C-alpha cells in the first residue's frame, strides 16, 4: 500500500536498512525520531545505541564475538574464579518476581533467570554502583523488544503473554541476554551519577526540572511551593526509572524509539529526559492548579496515562525537542 | 480543616512494608507489588471520637543506596514511625539499629510514636526471629513490638487493630 501509513513507513525503513553495505546513521536517526515500526525496532534500537555496527558485512563477526564474551563471563561468574556477592545476588532476586507484575513475560521463570543473570553480570561489572532497584525496570524494555525479532511480524503483538522457551532455544535465548547486557550496559553509561552512592545524577536531575519548571510555568512552581509540594515528592522516580513507572510498557518502547535516536552518538540522555519530565508535568498543569497537596502527590504518582497512544507521546516529546531548543541558554 | 499526621514507613528491602502500608489503607492485600522506588504516598482518613484526621503514609524504598541518597530529606515534619522487619529474616531485624540512628540523626524529634511490626508471621517454618528477641530490642527503645501477617487473611483485623493503635496514639497529642 502507498495509501495504507503503516505499510509505507516501514518501506521507508527497509530503503534505509536493507541491502546496503554501510547504513547511514543520520539518515536512520531523523525517521526513528518519530516511531519505529515494531518490525525493525530489535535491529534499530541495536545499531541507534552503537551496538550493532552500521558497516553490515561487520555484523556477523561483532555478535558472534559479544555473544561468546557474554557466554565466557557466565561461565566466569558461577565458577570457583568468581566469589559470589550476596547481598547483590539477592536484592536482584527479590526484585525480579516484582518486575512488571501485570506483564506475564516476568513471571515466567525462564525470563526471571535470563534477568537474573544480566543484572548480575552488570551489577559486578560496576562497583561503583552495584545494582539499585529500578534498574531491573531499565533492563525490560530492551528484553522485551529484542524478543520480538524473534517472533513473526504477526505474533509481535503476543509478545507479552509467550513463553520465550517455546519459540527460541536455549542457545538464542544466551544469544538475545549477550545483546540486552550489552545494550543495557549502553543505556547506564549514559546516566551512572544517577545511581553511585547518594545519587548525586538524579538529585542534580530533579533541581534541573524544578528551575526549567519554574522559568516555563512560574504559576505552578508557585503553587506547589503554597502547598509544599516538593519535586523529589514524584520526581525521583521518574529520573531512577525514566518515567517507565509512569507510563505502559507501549508507550516507554515508543518512546525509547525517539530517546534512542536522540541520544546516538544530538543531546544527552539527562538533558533530554528532564525537559520531557518537565513538558509530562505542564502537561497537567490546569488540573494541578486545583489541587492540594495530597491531591498532587497521589496524582504525580498515579498520572492518567493508561490510555495513551503513541501519538499522546509523540506530541509530548516533540514538545519537549521544542523546549530543549528555546530555554537553552538557562543554567 | 482536618489535622494531618504524618507517619513514615521504613525497613530492609521485601519486609513487606508496602503490603502493609496498602492493608492500612485499604484493608487489602497487594498481591504483585513493584519494588518501590523513592518514596509512595497514601492517605487515609480517620474518624476518631467525632475528630475526622488525616493519615498520610509515606512507604519508603528500603535499599541501603536510597536510604543514604534521600529517605533522610522525607523525614521532616513526621508525626510517627512504623519500624518493619521480615520475621523470616534475621538480617532484617538486625538493620534495625541503623534504621533507627538514621531516624535520631535526621530529624528534630523524640518523643515521637513509633511502633516495631515483625511481618510475614504466617511463613512459620520459616521464622527467624523469636519474640522474646524482638521485644528485648523493642522495649530498649521503648517502643510497642507486633507480630503479624500482612497476607494471611486470618489477620487482617488485627493489621486494622495494629493500625488503630497509632491513629488512637496521635489523636491523643
Ligand atoms: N508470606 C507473606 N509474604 C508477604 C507478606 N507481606 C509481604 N509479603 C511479600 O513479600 C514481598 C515483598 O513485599 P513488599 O511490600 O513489596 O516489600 P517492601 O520492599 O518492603 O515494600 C512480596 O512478594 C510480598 O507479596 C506476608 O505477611 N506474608
Ligand atoms: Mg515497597
Amino acid at each position: 500500500q502507498e495509501l495504507n501509513s503503516i505499510i509505507q513507513r516501514i518501506s521507508k525503513f527497509d530503503n534505509i536498512l536493507k541491502d546496503k553495505t554501510i547504513i547511514n546513521q543520520q539518515d536512520l536517526r531523523q525517521i526513528s525520531w518519530n516511531g519505529i515500526p515494531k518490525i525493525h525496532r530489535p535491529v534499530v534500537w541495536k545499531l541507534l545505541i552503537g551496538y550493532l555496527p552500521v558497516n553490515t558485512k561487520r555484523q556477523e563477526g561483532f555478535l558472534q564475538r559479544k555473544r561468546k564474551e557474554y557466554r565466557d563471563s557466565l561461565k566466569h561468574t558461577f565458577s570457583d574464579q568468581h566469589s559470589r556477592d550476596i547481598p547483590t545476588w539477592h536484592q536482584i532476586e527479590i526484585d525480579i518476581p516484582r518486575t512488571n507484575p501485570h506483564i506475564p513475560l516476568y513471571q515466567f521463570k525462564s525470563v526471571q533467570n535470563s534477568l537474573q543473570r544480566i543484572l548480575y553480570l552488570w551489577a559486578i561489572r560496576h562497583p561503583a554502583s552495584g545494582y539499585v532497584q529500578g534498574i531491573n525496570d531499565l533492563v525490560t524494555p530492551f528484553f522485551e523488544t529484542f524478543l520480538t525479532e524473534y517472533l513473526p511480524p504477526s505474533q509481535i503483538d503476543d509478545v507479552k503473554i509467550k513463553d520465550p522457551s517455546t519459540y527460541m532455544v536455549d542457545e538464542q535465548i544466551t544469544d538475545l541476554e549477550a545483546d540486552t547486557f550489552w545494550c543495557l550496559t549502553k543505556l547506564l553509561e549514559q546516566i551512572t551519577d544517577n545511581y553511585i552512592h547518594g545519587q548525586p545524577g538524579i538529585l542534580r536531575q530533579v533541581k534541573n526540572l524544578s528551575q526549567l519548571v519554574k522559568r516555563i510555568d512560574a504559576d505552578l512552581y508557585n503553587h506547589f511551593q503554597n502547598e509544599h509540594v516538593e519535586f523529589i515528592q514524584f520526581a525521583f522516580r521518574w529520573m531512577n526509572c525514566l518515567l517507565m513507572r509512569e507510563f505502559q510498557m507501549g508507550t516507554v518502547i515508543r518512546m525509547w524509539d525517539t530517546y534512542l535516536s536522540e541520544t546516538s552518538q544530538q543531546s544527552s540522555l539527562n538533558e533530554f529526559h528532564v525537559f520531557v519530565c518537565a513538558a509530562f508535568l505542564i502537561k497537567w498543569s490546569d488540573q494541578l492548579m486545583e489541587m492540594d497537596f495530597q491531591e498532587t502527590i497521589t496524582f504525580l504518582q498515579n498520572p492518567p496515562t493508561k490510555d495513551w497512544t503513541e501519538t499522546d507521546i509523540e506530541m509530548l516529546l516533540s514538545e519537549a525537542f521544542i523546549w530543549q531548543s528555546l530555554y537553552k541558554d538557562a543554567t | 480543616r482536618s489535622r494531618i499526621f504524618k507517619i513514615i514507613v521504613i525497613g530492609d528491602s521485601n519486609v513487606g512494608k508496602t503490603c502493609l502500608t496498602y492493608r492500612f489503607c485499604a484493608g487489602r492485600f497487594p498481591d504483585r507489588t513493584e519494588a518501590t522506588i523513592g518514596v509512595d504516598f497514601r492517605e487515609r482518613a480517620v474518624d476518631i471520637d467525632g475528630e475526622r484526621i488525616k493519615i498520610q503514609l509515606w512507604d519508603t524504598a528500603g535499599q541501603e543506596r536510597f536510604r543514604k541518597s534521600m529517605v533522610q530529606h522525607y523525614y521532616r515534619n513526621v508525626h510517627a514511625v512504623v519500624f518493619v522487619y521480615d520475621m523470616t529474616n534475621m538480617a532484617s531485624f538486625h538493620s534495625l539499629p541503623a534504621w533507627i540512628e538514621e531516624c535520631k540523626q535526621h530529624l528534630l524529634a523524640n518523643d515521637i510514636p513509633r511502633i516495631l511490626v515483625g511481618n510475614k508471621c504466617d511463613l512459620r517454618s520459616a521464622i527467624q526471629v523469636p519474640t522474646d528477641l524482638a521485644q528485648k530490642f523493642a522495649d530498649t527503645h521503648s517502643m510497642p513490638l507486633f507480630e503479624t501477617s500482612a497476607k494471611n487473611p486470618n489477620d487482617n483485623d488485627h493489621v486494622e487493630a495494629i493500625f488503630m493503635t497509632l491513629a488512637h496514639k496521635l489523636k491523643s497529642h
